[PDB]
Protein backbone atom coordinates (compact mmCIF):
# COMPACT_ATOMS: atom_id res chain seq x y z
CA UNK A 1 0.00 0.00 0.00
CA UNK A 2 3.01 2.34 0.47
CA UNK A 3 5.55 2.10 -2.39
CA UNK A 4 8.81 2.61 -0.50
CA UNK A 5 11.15 0.47 -2.62
CA UNK A 6 10.43 2.47 -5.78
CA UNK A 7 11.00 5.67 -3.79
CA UNK A 8 14.40 4.37 -2.64
CA UNK A 9 15.32 3.30 -6.19
CA UNK A 10 14.43 6.76 -7.53
CA UNK A 11 16.46 8.54 -4.82
CA UNK A 12 19.46 6.28 -5.43
CA UNK A 13 19.31 6.78 -9.21
CA UNK A 14 19.10 10.58 -8.94
CA UNK A 15 21.99 10.52 -6.46
CA UNK A 16 24.14 8.21 -8.62
CA UNK A 17 23.80 10.57 -11.61
CA UNK A 18 25.21 13.47 -9.58
CA UNK A 19 27.99 11.35 -8.04
CA UNK A 20 29.07 10.14 -11.50
CA UNK A 21 29.22 13.61 -13.04
CA UNK A 22 30.99 15.17 -10.03
CA UNK A 23 33.63 12.42 -10.26
CA UNK A 24 33.90 13.02 -14.01
CA UNK A 25 34.17 16.83 -13.87
CA UNK A 26 36.56 17.20 -10.91
CA UNK A 27 39.49 15.34 -12.49
CA UNK A 28 39.18 17.29 -15.75
CA UNK A 29 39.09 20.69 -14.02
CA UNK A 30 42.08 19.61 -11.90
CA UNK A 31 43.97 18.76 -15.09
CA UNK A 32 43.14 22.14 -16.65
CA UNK A 33 44.52 23.80 -13.49
CA UNK A 34 47.86 21.99 -13.90
CA UNK A 35 48.04 22.93 -17.59
CA UNK A 36 47.32 26.59 -16.80
CA UNK A 37 50.11 26.67 -14.21
CA UNK A 38 52.66 24.96 -16.49
CA UNK A 39 51.83 27.48 -19.23
CA UNK A 40 52.57 30.35 -16.85
CA UNK A 41 55.92 28.79 -15.90
CA UNK A 42 56.91 28.42 -19.58
CA UNK A 43 55.78 32.01 -20.28
CA UNK A 44 57.87 33.35 -17.39
CA UNK A 45 60.95 31.40 -18.55
CA UNK A 46 60.69 32.65 -22.15
CA UNK A 47 60.12 36.31 -21.25
CA UNK A 48 62.91 36.26 -18.65
CA UNK A 49 65.36 34.77 -21.18
CA UNK A 50 64.53 37.46 -23.76
CA UNK A 51 64.80 40.19 -21.09
CA UNK A 52 68.22 38.94 -19.97
CA UNK A 53 69.44 38.95 -23.57
CA UNK A 54 68.15 42.48 -24.24
CA UNK B 1 82.57 36.39 -2.57
CA UNK B 2 85.34 35.70 -5.10
CA UNK B 3 84.18 38.11 -7.81
CA UNK B 4 83.85 41.20 -5.60
CA UNK B 5 87.50 40.85 -4.53
CA UNK B 6 89.01 39.97 -7.90
CA UNK B 7 87.34 43.00 -9.48
CA UNK B 8 88.57 45.21 -6.63
CA UNK B 9 92.06 43.83 -7.27
CA UNK B 10 91.60 44.76 -10.95
CA UNK B 11 90.69 48.36 -10.06
CA UNK B 12 93.52 48.56 -7.50
CA UNK B 13 96.32 47.19 -9.70
CA UNK B 14 95.49 49.06 -12.92
CA UNK B 15 95.09 52.70 -11.94
CA UNK B 16 97.99 53.03 -14.37
CA UNK B 17 98.90 50.53 -17.07
CA UNK B 18 101.08 47.81 -15.53
CA UNK B 19 102.26 46.00 -18.66
CA UNK B 20 103.83 43.06 -16.80
CA UNK B 21 100.57 41.78 -15.28
CA UNK B 22 98.48 42.66 -18.35
CA UNK B 23 98.70 39.22 -19.97
CA UNK B 24 97.51 37.40 -16.83
CA UNK B 25 94.80 39.82 -15.66
CA UNK B 26 92.84 39.11 -18.85
CA UNK B 27 93.02 35.36 -18.21
CA UNK B 28 91.89 35.85 -14.60
CA UNK B 29 88.93 37.99 -15.73
CA UNK B 30 87.88 35.55 -18.48
CA UNK B 31 88.17 32.57 -16.10
CA UNK B 32 86.13 34.11 -13.27
CA UNK B 33 83.40 35.46 -15.57
CA UNK B 34 83.07 32.18 -17.49
CA UNK B 35 82.74 30.43 -14.12
CA UNK B 36 80.11 32.93 -12.99
CA UNK B 37 77.88 32.73 -16.08
CA UNK B 38 77.73 28.93 -15.80
CA UNK B 39 76.95 28.99 -12.06
CA UNK B 40 74.20 31.61 -12.43
CA UNK B 41 72.59 29.76 -15.35
CA UNK B 42 72.58 26.44 -13.46
CA UNK B 43 71.09 28.15 -10.39
CA UNK B 44 68.27 29.63 -12.49
CA UNK B 45 67.51 26.27 -14.13
CA UNK B 46 67.40 24.56 -10.71
CA UNK B 47 65.02 27.18 -9.30
CA UNK B 48 62.84 26.87 -12.41
CA UNK B 49 62.48 23.09 -12.01
CA UNK B 50 61.74 23.57 -8.30
CA UNK B 51 59.01 26.06 -9.23
CA UNK B 52 57.55 23.65 -11.80
CA UNK B 53 57.38 20.75 -9.32
CA UNK B 54 54.18 22.03 -7.59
Amino acid sequence: VIPWQTFDETIKELSRFKQEYSQAASVLVGDIKTLLMDSQDKYFEATQTVYEWC
Amino acid sequence: GVATQLLAAYILLFDEYNEKKASAQKDILIKVLDDGITKLNEAQKSLLVSSQSF
